[PDB]
């Protein structure tokens, strides 16, 4: 349909029927949408480099699409069961070069037998997005289990999110240990529990999570921050608040970095420097994803069901909602970029 | 927990880590997909990553459509 | 059909025919009747299979028949199958953790599989629902490692394919004619009352029967139906008796001329009865009903069993003063207890018929509620799904002439709901839960999201249950968790 507009910020958001929806930030309002094909689920999105190509994760994790968002027209496909008699799904695990030339995913294989299932070791498969609609494995790694989100660096590595994080090679397929995890054998703590599947691509430009860790049933359950910076490789990890509720996404203000907002049945805003609740606000529902404009005057919570809450960061009050057409949103992870 | 009830609380589904109801989806409804898409509570829940995959077609927006959404054992009759 | 060419004409193609009607994976395993339906649905809804209900249920008694558990085999997980959903299990934690998280521990309790049988099942469940390793208790460690090394050992050790009771059980299992007769029953419905009666079982073609009950509760609503039942290995009693407007499943264990089980309604298995029966041609004293007098009482108590003769003797202290009515199955008559009567059980007997306790007392010291714990669910409103109520008894507490706990039994109570937390209260939980009734039963409010709570959501709740004893106001505390419905429920949880 129309195309989108130079200098205009906008964001996609996947909902359920099969719907990929622009909306244009500044007015709040559907830009426009389009069709996906095949099945939704989980409908994860992630901008190109080009801030035209959307890739998503969709038809029950077992394929990757690429759209054009000028055109609603689906440029690439790949299939993640190019191995004969196995059935591969990715967790969430998808990450684009940075020159956009390439697609990596993690496939956790299953080989389907007549009369039984024999589960495979997982895989790091490589596509050409020049391929298009029929694109094979051009290249692939063996990858450790329970591996999920990863993201590229701006120097072509990527950092890969399983037991540990880890820094991979594409070409040469090794990798090392960039952040310790589970095995992150700090005294006086617990080991951290990570649960996060919102690859957000964040106007900071850095790959964060946030984890959960207990610091000695007496253990003193704690939140904490962590983050792989993107352009330098620099990694970070800091407890902000102890855990006295949940948060499913948190995310820095990109106005004021020492400020994180966390999500889940209410939205609090949090003060890293002073590990300090500033201010929480009740939600109309719970939401799961949140995503902040390029200046970070604006704070959109997604996820869950067809509407996107709008609020102001500063005095933490909802603005205003954006009713999405079609169903829930789910486990889709609003993404913003500058067309 | 109870025989009838899951003990995998990401908040979980019919008790929270906490064991009350607070931490669940408010309202539950707000994480049905959440739990259903990547079958995060399978013996209670349905999976439509693989098994139940076409379970919400009636019901695209939970919120407004929960009544169309069946029971999956095939009983008799 | 025959259940052999069944087997092959259904199961072939996808199993391997092994020889003499033996097949891969099926021919493996050992599981109670409503684990081969579980297995055969799987089939269906998840590999396509083609089969009529009557068909299945053709495949189900073959396969339950000739490999099924022995009695000793399903011991202390009978629950599961009796549909006691609020059951707290108790089983190890790498158990617990790794295979009771999702289902129950029970579910895998209650088959027999050798080590390859057990190892199958592991990749089965990581390849069907891959974001099993990336739930809680399994992205704490490396999930398939342990439980392909560690757990699948366990299992084949903890429950073989082969074992001696099994052995045993194929050489001493009876026949189905060893069922039909007269049976005496005694029962009890929690929130609702004993129950007793006569339960008449004729043959009908091969292992199946009609069924009649005739009886009632103690409050003399009447428990008479008509229905069938079949029975599987020997022992596996499946029953559905029509008594009233519902249909009653029941559930039993039937060994030695005996009974035991439970009998629930076919579509809520929270309102349900324990269930214990004697068949006729053995002398046996089923139940006392009540099973408490107090001291200084005026009471009609009745006696069930089978075989009952002679003189009804209730112990020191206890006066029969009018056999109102005195049957070889039902004895009620009137007693009273001294003011002077020693607190303490009493061994009640009909002539040389011992067997139950009669519990004399003088003051209740303790209340407790049953059940201390328990889950009740939304539903209805439209959804697919029905409420779960929560169904509660005051159980009374007291001391004998020795200084020693005494449990009186289920007495008459008031009942109300307090918010379990300060939570509950902000909530106002107790306001859109749902009802609790005067006779302990609480109703769950309707499913769906509720506009009128904040954040629209559910009539879910954290609620206290406080019981107020009748006789003297002693009371007593439960907790209830009301919460949403889930849609897949099999046979067993
Ligand atoms: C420990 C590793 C586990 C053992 C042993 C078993 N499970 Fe499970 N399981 C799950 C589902 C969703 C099902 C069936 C679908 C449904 O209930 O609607 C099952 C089923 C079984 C069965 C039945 C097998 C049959 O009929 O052939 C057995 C014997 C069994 N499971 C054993 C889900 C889960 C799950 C949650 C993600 C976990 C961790 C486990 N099961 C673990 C075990
Ligand atoms: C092909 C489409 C199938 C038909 C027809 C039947 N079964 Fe099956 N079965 C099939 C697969 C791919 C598997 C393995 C994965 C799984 O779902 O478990 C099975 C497995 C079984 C098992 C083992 C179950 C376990 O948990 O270990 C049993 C007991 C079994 N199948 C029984 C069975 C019967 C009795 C069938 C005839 C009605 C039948 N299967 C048909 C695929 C297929
Ligand atoms: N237990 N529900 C649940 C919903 C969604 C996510 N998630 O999107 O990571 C996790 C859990
Ligand atoms: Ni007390």
């Amino acid at each position: 349909g129309p195309a989108l507009k130079a200098g205009h910020e906008y964001m996609i958001v996947t909902n359920y029927p099969n719907n990929l929806h622009v909306v244009d930030v500044a007015s709040d309002t559907v830009y426009k949408s389009c069709v996906m094909p095949d099945k939704f689920g989980p409908g994860t999105a992630m901008m190109a480099p080009d801030n035209r190509t959307a890739y998503v994760l969709n038809n029950h994790y077992g394929d990757i699409y690429g759209i054009d968002l000028d055109t609603c027209k689906n440029t690439f496909h790949a299939n993640l069961s190019s191995v004969p008699g196995e059935v591969g799904r990715s967790m969430y695990s998808f990450a684009i070069s940075p020159d956009g030339k390439e697609v990596y995913a993690t496939v956790n294989p299953t080989q389907r037998l007549n009369d039984h299932y024999v589960v495979k070791p997982p895989r790091l498969e490589v596509f050409s997005t020049a391929d298009g609609l029929e694109a094979k494995p051009v290249r692939t790694f063996p990858m450790p289990r329970q591996v999920y989100l990863m993201r590229a660096a701006d120097d072509g590595s990527l950092y890969v999110a399983g037991p540990d994080i880890y820094k991979m090679d594409v070409k040469t397929g090794k990798y090392t240990v960039a952040l310790p995890l589970r095995n992150w054998n700090r005294k006086g703590y617990s080991a951290p529990d990570v649960l996060y599947f919102w690859p957000h691509q964040s106007p900071r430009h850095e790959f964060s999570m946030l984890y959960t860790i207990a610091r000695f049933a007496t253990a003193d359950l704690l939140y904490g921050y962590l983050s792989v910076d993107l352009k330098t490789g620099k990694t970070h990890t800091q407890e902000f608040a102890d855990l006295t509720e949940l948060y499913f996404t948190g995310l820095r203000s990109p106005k004021d970095p020492n400020q994180i907002y966390g999500v889940l049945n209410r939205l609090a805003k949090y003060d890293l420097k002073q590990r300090k609740l500033i201010k929480a606000a009740n939600l109309d529902h719970t939401y799961y994803c949140v995503a902040f404009d390029k200046k970070g005057d604006k704070l959109y919570l997604g996820g869950t069901f067809n509407d996107l809450a709008v609020f102001n960061p500063d005095t933490l009050e909802k603005v205003k909602n954006i009713k999405l057409p079609g169903g829930d949103m789910s486990t889709t992870t609003p993404q913003v970029f500058i067309r | 927990a109870v025989a009838g009830c899951t003990a995998t609380t990401d908040p979980g589904w019919e008790v929270d880590a906490f064991g009350g109801v607070s931490s669940l989806c408010q309202p539950m409804e707000a994480d049905l997909y959440g739990c259903s898409d990547p079958c995060w509570w399978p013996a209670q829940v349905p999976d439509m990553m693989s098994t139940y995959q076409d379970w919400n077609a009636q019901a695209s927006n939970s919120a407004e459509d929960w009544r169309n959404l069946g029971t999956v054992f095939p009983k008799d009759k | 059909e025959q259940g052999p060419s069944l087997l092959q004409n259904k199961c072939m193609g996808c199993h391997i025919p092994e020889g003499n009607d033996t097949y891969s994976r099926i021919s493996h395993q050992r599981k109670t009747p409503e684990g081969w339906l579980m297995s055969i649905a799987r089939m269906q809804v998840m590999h396509g299979l083609q089969i009529s209900d009557d068909d299945r249920r053709t495949l189900v008694k073959y396969l339950a028949d000739k490999q099924g558990l022995a009695p000793s085999e399903t011991d202390g997980v009978r629950y599961a199958m009796e549909r006691r959903l609020n059951t707290v299990e108790q089983f190890d934690t790498q158990l617990s953790e790794t295979c009771g998280r999702c289902h129950s521990g029970a579910r895998v309790a209650l088959q027999r599989r050798p080590a390859k049988e057990w190892e199958h099942l592991v990749n089965f469940h990581l390849g069907q629902w891959p974001s099993l390793e990336y739930q809680a208790q399994a992205r704490d460690r490396d999930w398939l490692p342990i439980a392909l090394q560690q757990v699948v050992p366990d299992l084949a050790k903890r429950y073989p394919l082969e074992s001696a009771a099994w052995a045993e059980w194929q050489k001493a299992r009876p026949k189905a004619d060893a069922l039909p007769g007269q049976w005496a029953f005694s029962g009890h419905m929690l929130a609702k009352g004993d129950v007793r009666g006569v339960m008449s079982v004729t043959p009908d073609q091969g292992d199946t029967f009609k069924v009649e009950v005739k009886g009632a509760y103690a409050d003399g609503t009447p428990f008479n139906g008509s229905g069938s039942a079949i029975l599987y290995n020997g022992y596996e009693w499946r029953g559905n008796v029509k008594v009233g407007d519902a249909n009653l499943r029941q559930v039993f264990a039937a060994l030695d001329g005996e009974m035991k089980g439970r009998m629930f309604e076919a579509e809520h298995d929270e309102r349900g009865l324990d269930f214990t029966a004697v068949k006729e041609g053995k002398a046996r004293l089923l139940a006392v009903q009540p099973a408490f007098i107090k001291a200084g009482g005026e009471s009609e108590i009745t006696l069930v069993g089978s075989g009952l003769a002679g003189k009804p003797d209730l112990g020191a202290g206890v006066e029969v003063t009018e056999v109102l009515e005195q049957t070889p199955t039902l004895v009620r008559l009137k007693a009273r207890a001294a003011a002077d009567a020693k607190p303490g059980q009493r061994e009640v007997a009909v002539g040389t018929l011992k067997g139950v306790n009669l519990a004399v007392y003088d003051k209740v010291e303790e209340v407790k509620v049953v059940p201390a714990f328990s889950i009740a669910r939304i539903g209805e409103n439209g959804a697919s799904v029905p409420k779960v109520q929560g169904r509660f008894e005051a159980e009374a507490w007291g001391k004998d002439a020795n200084g020693q706990p005494l449990r009186i039994g289920y007495l008459p109570a008031s009942w109300k709901v307090e918010p379990f937390n300060e939570r509950a209260v902000e909530d106002e939980d107790v306001k859109f839960a749902g009802k609790m009734q005067a006779d302990g039963v609480f109703v769950p409010g309707g499913a769906g999201p509720n506009p009128e709570r904040k954040m629209m959501t559910n009539n879910a709740g954290n609620l206290k249950v406080i019981a107020t004893l009748a006789d003297g106001g002693q009371t007593g505390e439960g907790h209830m968790i009301v919460t949403v419905q889930r849609w897949n429920n099999p046979p067993l949880p």
